[PDB]
């Protein structure tokens, strides 16, 4: 069958088209010593030097990406690339030189029979059962607002923000450190990330939650580290994700995710705006926070025209909506004519990925 | 003159014909008489909405409740106030921030 590989800055999600979830999720890391990939690189981090091939959504080191792909096929999925068509994903605004190099490697280093490169945000939208709306995709390395009309991502209305999962982890590390604990290394990075996913949430009104959260005997929560050690965690639960709406928290002059959404909508024809406002779809691991849908509703309502219908959609599966949408798409009959093909490849070069 | 209309034979009903032939088709047709890109796109978007209308994926729910429960625990308790207690708390905190700011202004100098 067809393979579906979602190359994220933090996590690769791979599996088989038609399946309801990936079969392999693993860090997008390559380790050489002073070559290992994935979980096996996390373990041996003392000895190994770690690199990340994918930076802010975009592949920037190809050899390590070659080891990531190699790992994916053989170790994770236990297949030959020769025998399976391959769906791959790129970040919106992926430069063309990039999608072409992706295509070449697949055809000449992996000799895949067929291939395709689809836009992550577009796959999430299809996965929500829509072909028009605006997606907010936020992962580990990048956040994008992607306006989409009838299956077409409007390249000039696309908003990018280099503030995502990893920065939030790093910010929590810092504010938990300010409190008295000590989280400064990468072997402490992966610990705090787990706290973030276990206990952080998003405040509806920030000022209000600072002034009022301390009344709940539930605000402060204990968390057992691997030391057997118990630390407490309070208002840093909502101080952490608040950076998405107030990037200044980590010295970023950039505007917050609610404003980029609005800005993005405002770069589209006034006549399709009703459609975008009512189809805000969130995807990516960093949209998991409880309270995030509600806070976006309130924020968008505040920016949008007075009588405008606003509607935030947040599917329980949004950590995976990209991989899912890739598996829906690669299963479709009407889609089968769209695979780029071995034959096609050697009579147009990589340029047939335009 | 009206016979220029006669030269057009509306009675052929070739639009009728092509309409009936299109209705009977399946979302994807076999035999492979290559679709132009636009036909292919329009079919794709039709099939996408179709292969999606009834797909549930509710086996993805409550895969995150520790995070979700802890949040609710808090919002439960925090509703207990009133636009007063909290307006006066926001006003209190506000005044604190000033003192707090005036504080480290003297600190590091
Ligand atoms: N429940 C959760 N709450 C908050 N953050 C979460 C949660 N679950 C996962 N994350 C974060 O989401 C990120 C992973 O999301 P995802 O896999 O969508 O990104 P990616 O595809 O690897 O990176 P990108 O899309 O930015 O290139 C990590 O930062 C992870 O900590
Ligand atoms: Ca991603």
């Amino acid at each position: 069958t067809a393979l579906v590989c979602d190359n994220g800055s933090g996590l690769v999600k791979a599996g088989f088209a038609g399946d309801d979830a990936p079969r392999a999720v693993f860090p997008s890391i390559v380790g050489r010593p002073r070559s290992y990939v994935g979980d096996e690189a996390q373990s041996k981090r003392g000895i190994l030097t770690l690199k990340y091939p994918i930076e802010h959504g975009i592949i920037t080191n190809w050899d390590d990406m070659e080891k990531i792909w190699h790992h994916t096929f053989y170790n994770e999925l236990r297949v030959a690339p020769e025998e399976h068509p391959t769906l791959l994903t790129e970040a919106p605004l992926n430069p063309k030189a990039n999608r072409e190099k992706m295509t070449q490697i697949m055809f000449e280093t992996f000799n895949v029979p067929a291939m395709y490169v689809a836009i992550q945000a577009v796959l999430s939208l299809y996965a929500s059962g829509r072909t028009t709306g605006i997606v907010l995709d936020s992962g580990d390395g990048v956040t994008h607002n992607v306006p989409i009309y009838e299956g077409y991502a409007l390249p000039h209305a696309i908003m990018r923000l280099d503030l995502a999962g990893r920065d939030l982890t790093d910010y929590l590390m810092k504010i938990l450190t300010e409190r008295g604990y000590s989280f400064v290394t990468t072997a402490e990075r992966e610990i705090v990330r787990d706290i973030k996913e276990k206990l952080c949430y998003v405040a509806l009104d920030f000022e209000n939650e600072m002034a009022t959260a301390a009344s709940s005997s539930s605000l402060e929560k204990s968390y057992e580290l691997p030391d057997g050690q118990v630390i407490t965690i309070g208002n840093e639960r909502f101080r952490c994700p608040e950076t998405l709406f107030q990037p200044s928290f980590i010295g970023m002059e950039s505007a917050g995710i609610h404003e980029t959404t609005y800005n993005s909508i405002m770069k589209c024809d006034i006549d399709i705006r009703k459609d975008l406002y009512a189809n805000n779809v969130m995807s990516g691991g960093t949209t998991m926070y409880p309270g995030i849908a509600d806070r976006m509703q309130k924020e968008i309502t505040a920016l949008a025209p007075s009588t405008m219908k606003i509607k935030i959609i947040a599917p329980p599966e949004r950590k995976y909506s990209v991989w899912i949408g890739g598996s829906i798409l690669a299963s479709l009959s009407t889609f089968q004519q769209m695979w780029i093909t071995k034959q096609e490849y050697d009579e147009a070069g990589p340029s047939i990925v335009h | 003159m009206q016979q220029e209309l006669g030269l057009l034979r509306p009675e052929e009903r070739l639009i009728a014909g092509q309409a009936k032939a299109a209705a009977l088709q399946t979302v994807h047709q076999l035999g492979a008489v290559a679709l132009t890109p636009e036909q292919a796109k329009a079919a794709l978007l039709d099939e996408i909405l179709r292969a999606t209308q009834n797909l549930d994926l509710r086996k993805y729910e409550n895969l995150n409740t520790e995070q979700q429960k802890a949040y609710e625990q808090v919002q439960r308790d925090l509703s207990q106030l009133s636009p007063e207690t909290k307006a006066l708390l926001i006003e209190n905190q506000r005044k604190e921030k000033t003192l707090l700011e005036k504080a480290r202004k003297l600190f590091q100098r």
